[PDB]
């Protein structure tokens, strides 16, 4: 049999609907979201970290001249200079005074411990949900983890669960995620090719053992003024370390809906938005006869005391007559009502006590004990903690949320006026027949 | 990569009110307050925090 629900996607809290076939004895359904799954499409383009700058022993062909050359090492820059005569500890280094050339020069490789402490840029595509459910139906628990698409039947054993679209498309990550140390930042880093020195990205290569590194970090070869062998350089602050120190704080704490970020894979577990049109086809040997199971000959319902809260701040007490000792299943016809029971045992003359929980200021809603539907009146009086630890149950509507005094009184106002009205309206038409018969 | 130890801060007083809460922080070295909310609106404080 086919069941067609909508299942609220905050993970933990169950959902539960009740199954009525025509002849077969009523089903209860629980749907809980024990965790969920927004793994999005990732593609890597490169890695960064620090740079070491390798400047290699100068080159003194110093009674002649020497040509600068091109090499395929990062941000390879070279310099010839034109009379240096260069020093060291034993004196002049060459014979010719003037004639001396020095060659500077100055890569860029990747730092020792750039293994660990390195960045990986990201480009991540169109996210996918899954979840993991507890649907629970009758006396047989299933676990089983779906796909969130609306076409993929992610079954345990014989559920055949279809978790439709979901309501809302979100995603917490932007188009460029830079991860870093297991820490998630939304960064527009430089594309592959395009190094702006001194920010992130300044160095790439596709991985840390790579032999292809590209690199600009603004090496200016500077002329040597000392008389002893010297190789003057300068540099643009590393942009790795730029971006550490401007990095503001990862998704995993400014991320939407409660969303926890994790790595390895990227994800985003356990976010809390909109609704999930689950399609359960439950067994057909999980359903019972009409005849098997007990028949209530009258419950009248009885509530104690209500607050409308996060929790299950009510009580609901139900004098019932059955024929015949069995199970029952109790299940809230309301939207605004929850039961925290799913199933009770019946004997004969009973009473028992179901807990609820609502967020509209009345128990109006109905309850049935395995059929036989039966009224609730009562006052929800708001609570009086201010703040808990767990979250709502319920969602807030409108006829609800509005009290039935503030609706006397809202009726009261609105049919004084349109009775008003309406005696107006009745007067006219009597004065205009009068006035009609008059001349 | 090892394991190492670090301090943990003394827990703090929260005071409830209607929609918010008071939190009484204690803190003898900078210690760093991350809130964020549970909606679409992710408003989000970061501080670090010394003293009382």
């Amino acid at each position: 049999f086919e069941h067609a629900t909508t299942v609220p996607n905050v993970p933990g809290i169950p959902y539960k609907a009740l199954v009525e076939r025509a002849g077969y004895a009523p089903l209860n359904l629980e749907i809980t979201v024990v965790s969920s799954e927004l793994t999005p499409s990732t593609n890597k383009e490169y890695v960064t970290c620090k740079f070491h700058t390798v400047i290699p022993s100068p080159q003194v062909k110093c009674c002649g001249s020497l040509e600068c050359k091109a090499s395929s090492k990062a941000d390879y820059t070279c310099r010839v200079f034109g009379g240096v005569y260069p020093f060291m500890w034993g004196g002049a280094q060459c014979f010719c005074d003037s004639e001396n050339t020095q060659l500077s020069e100055a890569y860029v490789e990747f730092a020792p411990d750039c293994t660990i402490d390195h960045a990986v840029a990201l480009k991540v595509h169109t996210a996918a949900l899954k979840v993991g459910l507890r649907i629970v139906y009758g006396n047989t628990t299933a676990h089983l983890d779906t796909f969130v698409n609306g076409v993929t039947p992610g079954s345990s054993r014989d559920l055949k669960v279809i978790a439709g679209p979901i309501s809302a498309a979100f995603s917490p990550f932007d188009h460029k995620v830079v991860i870093r140390k297991g820490l998630v930042y939304n960064y527009d880093f430089p594309e592959y090719g395009a190094m702006k020195p001194g920010a992130f990205g300044d160095i790439q290569a596709s991985s840390l053992y790579a032999t292809d590194i590209v690199a600009r970090t603004d090496i200016r070869l500077l002329k040597p003024s000392v008389k002893n062998i010297h190789v003057p350089y300068t540099q643009a602050v590393s942009g790795y370390e730029m971006w550490k120190n401007n990095s503001g704080r990862p998704l995993q704490e400014t991320a939407p809906f409660g969303c926890k970020i994790e790595v390895e894979p990227l994800r985003a577990s356990n976010c809390a938005y909109g609704h999930i049109p689950i399609s359960i086809d439950i067994p057909d040997a999980a359903f019972v006869r009409s005849s098997e199971s007990p028949t209530i000959l009258e419950v009248s319902c009885t509530v104690a005391d209500c607050i409308y809260s996060a929790d299950f701040g009510g009580s609901l007490t139900l004098q019932y007559k059955a024929d015949r000792e069995g199970h029952c299943p109790v299940h809230s016809h309301s939207t605004t009502a929850v039961l925290k029971e799913a199933t009770t045992h019946v004997t004969a003359t009973g009473s028992i006590t179901l807990h609820f929980s609502t967020s509209s200021p009345q128990a109006n809603f109905i309850v049935s004990l395995c059929g036989k539907k039966t009224t609730c009146n009562a006052e929800c009086k708001p609570p009086a903690d201010h703040i808990i630890g767990e979250p709502h149950k319920v969602d807030q509507e409108f006829q609800a949320a509005v009290s039935k005094t503030s609706w006397n009184w809202l009726l009261a106002l609105f049919g004084g006026a349109s009775s008003l009205i309406v005696v107006g309206l009745i007067v006219l038409v009597c004065s205009s027949m009068l006035i009609n018969t008059r001349r | 990569p090892t394991v190492c130890r670090v301090p943990l801060a003394h827990t703090p007083t929260v005071t409830k009110w209607f929609k918010g809460i008071t939190l009484h922080l204690t803190a003898t070295r900078p210690t760093l307050l991350t809130t964020r909310k549970l909606g679409l609106r992710a408003d989000a404080t970061a501080e670090w925090i010394t003293g009382t």
